[PDB]
């Protein structure tokens, strides 16, 4: 429900705000 | 993957919740 760029902690804030419960973490895929 | 995807553009946390756990 936004527009906003995710990246770095743009992209990480999201996932933090977005599992939380399941939680997450960073993928780095070649 | 998610942060090349999410940072070239702008997607949706729907897609972000594909990414926990």
């Amino acid at each position: 429900f936004v527009n906003q760029h995710l990246c770095g902690s743009d992209l990480v804030e999201a996932l933090y705000l977005v599992c939380g419960e399941r939680g997450f973490f960073y993928t780095k895929p070649t | 993957g998610i942060v090349e995807q999410c940072c070239t553009s702008i997607c949706s946390l729907y897609q972000l919740e594909n990414y926990c756990n």
